[PDB]
Parts: C-alpha cells; structure tokens; sequence
C-alpha cells in the first residue's frame, strides 16, 4: 500500500494547515498523524482551503511543531477500541489508554463519526 | 527609485519584475517577450485565455507554464522565472493585467505620455495632427519623450472636445459649458 | 508553424480529463469545501436555488451565485 504524505505549512495557534500532493487529499473528518519525539500528535481534517491544502484541528499540544514536518494519513476517522475489553480502563479521545495498564486489545476498532 | 508607481493593486509583481530587471539592463527584451507571450496567448484563445482559471492545480499551472515555454526556448530569462512564482502563487489569472501595467511602465521609460482628445464623434485628420503637434509643442511634454494621442467617441458628452494627459486636462467642450451657463442663470 | 498546433494539441489534451466532459454549461469543479459549504467554480448556467448533484451522490443547492465561484 502507499502512504499519503503532507507538509505542515501553517501552525496558527491551535490549528494546523497541511499542504498535500495531488490525488491524495483526504476527505473531511479523516485523522492524521505526526510523529513528535515526545509522542504522536493527532489531527482531524476540518476544511479544504483549495490548492490541495487542508485545514485541521489539533488533538494534543501543538507546541514544538516545526514547519514542514511530514504528516502521515490514516485513511479513516479517529478510531477507538470497543467491546468488553475497554471496561474499567481510562481512554482519552485518541484511544491511547492512560491508566498505564498496557495497551487495549480488542477485535474491533470504530470511527467516532457515524450517521 | 523606480518610475511610475504601481502601488497596491497587484502591479507590484510587475514592480518587482521591473526593478529586478532594471539593475540587469534587459528591459526591452523583457518587454518584447511580454508582448510575444501576450500575443501567443491571444493567438490561441481556447484555453490560452480560458485556462487562466483558479480551479486547476499547483501542478497544472506549472505545466501550462512549461507548455507555454515549450513553444519557444529561452523565453528571455526573467519572465520565464516570474511565471513560476505566479504559478506557485496562483495569481496567474491577474496576468495580462500585469502585461498592460509593465507596458505602461515601459513606455513611461520611453516617455510616451499617452493622451486623449475626447469627443462625441470622430474627427478629421487635420485636427488630430494639429493637436498632436501642439501637444508635442508644449510645456507638458518636455521633449526627449514621445506623445501618443487617441480620439474617443463619447455620447455622454454633447460634443466639443477635451484634451487629457498627465492627469491634467482641459475641457472647452459643449456639455460643461451648457452646465455652467445653466448654473449661473438658475439663481 | 507546426509547433503552435503541437502546443495546442498538448494543452487541450493534457487537461483533457479536466477540459472535456466540461465547459461549465452544466458542470463544475469543487474548488473549496468546508463547514457544510462547497464553493464550486464553473456552472455558467445555474439558476439560483437549483439542485446540484455531486459525483459521490449527495445533493446540494446553490445560493450565492458570485462572479468567480458558486
């Protein structure tokens, strides 16, 4: 499979612009990752400003972002684990658990944008 | 210290171009190449004009630029590079406007002080010639610089004539004089 | 003499995936979407409050017929 890469061309406070290459603009409400040396930072696609440029919302601390870091697509929306393995554990919005009780294993992953 | 300011309304691209080429002499060539690219846009009107649309791409604008320069190798030097910037800046649509403005700056460097002799009907040539001479035999033009001159037809005026150039004008026509006669006799 | 025809034949058929099934009498391109509004270039005959249909299958309606965009 191929990845979709993009450049971060504007960090305006807490909103991040990605300039992509052609035929790789993700649809609305599709997550994006960017690998800081601290952790991974999640972004959510909100608008298409034209010119293959997509304006996104942060999901964690948008400090430290150099311009032009290469964001990686993840195709679908933000995924959370479901099922009866999530019980009794503390999950944030991106799904990465923070009770320090290991990762959450489950057969399914789900989007947080359904009809 | 460049001549004839563009100032504001997108002639600054031309301004940059002018001053960047002013220090490297080659302006007439630049001007000629602008004439040639404007003509080869005009002499290929389907998608030479109608492919100056904002909805294309970054890449397709760049390849139109490449398609445009494919017709002629070594397009001057500076005006082939400026297009790339504009292609990347996507200000291509407001482009022949830049051609006209660079033309204005260029023929200002020549000193062609374009004028006008407005009327409500076109006139003989003898009047044209005598006025052009007068305008050339004038303070206005300091000589060493030319003097175009265009008669235009204006129905909104009732006749007469008005001379125009260097944001300096004289109107001895009919409409304004009727106006003034009326105003003074309408008390 | 031949290369103007070559440049025109390239240019009309480099964007032939864009310049055909086209010419904006009843088609357009989605220039910029966001917040449930798409500004679409083209559509040179569309009436105000006329139902457009997209290619992905969701319908829309046009309100601000503007010069450069719809």
């Amino acid at each position: 499979s191929t990845p979709i890469t993009g450049k971060v061309t504007a960090v305006i406070g807490a909103i991040v612009d990605v300039h992509f290459e052609q035929s790789e603009l993700p649809a609305i409400l599709n997550a994006l990752e960017i690998k800081t040396p601290q952790g991974k930072l999640v972004l959510e696609v909100a608008q298409h400003l034209g010119e293959n440029t997509v304006r996104t919302i942060a999901m964690d601390g948008t400090e430290g972002l150099v311009r032009g870091e290469k964001v990686l697509d993840t195709g679908g929306p933000i995924s959370v684990p479901v099922g009866r393995e999530t019980l009794g554990r503390i999950i944030n919005v991106i799904g990465e658990p923070i009770d320090e009780r290991g990762p959450i294993k489950s057969k399914l992953r789900k989007p947080i944008h359904a009809d | 210290p460049p001549p004839v300011r563009l100032f504001g309304v997108e002639g600054t691209y031309a301004t940059a171009l002018y001053q960047a080429a002013a220090k490297n002499s080659s302006i007439d060539a630049a001007f000629q190449s602008l004439q040639k690219v404007e003509s080869t846009v005009k002499k290929n009107p389907k998608l030479g004009h109608l492919l100056l649309n904002p909805a294309l791409s970054l890449k397709d604008r760049n390849s139109v630029i490449d398609a445009i320069v494919e017709t002629h190798k070594n397009l001057d030097g500076y005006v082939v590079n400026l297009l790339k910037v504009l292609s990347e800046n996507n200000r291509l649509g407001c482009f022949e406007k830049i051609a006209s403005d660079f033309g204005v700056l260029n023929d200002a460097h020549n000193g062609l002080l374009k004028g006008t002799v407005t009327s409500a009907e076109p006139l003989d040539p003898k009047s044209f010639k005598r006025i052009e001479k007068a305008l050339s035999a004038s303070k206005l033009v300091g000589q060493g610089k030319s003097l175009k001159l265009e008669n235009v037809v204006k129905p909104e005026i009732k006749g007469g004539l008005i001379v125009e150039l260097g944001d300096k004008t004289v109107d001895l026509s009919i409409s304004t004089k009727i106006q003034k006669l009326n105003k003074v006799l309408e008390d | 003499k031949a290369q103007p025809t070559e440049v025109s034949s390239i240019l009309e058929e480099r964007i032939k995936g864009v310049s055909d099934e086209a010419n904006l009498n009843e088609t357009g391109r989605v220039l910029a979407v966001g917040d449930g509004i798409a500004r679409v270039f083209g559509l040179n005959n569309i009436q105000a409050e006329e139902l457009v249909e997209f290619s992905s299958g969701v319908k829309g309606m046009a309100l601000n017929l503007e010069p450069g965009q719809v």
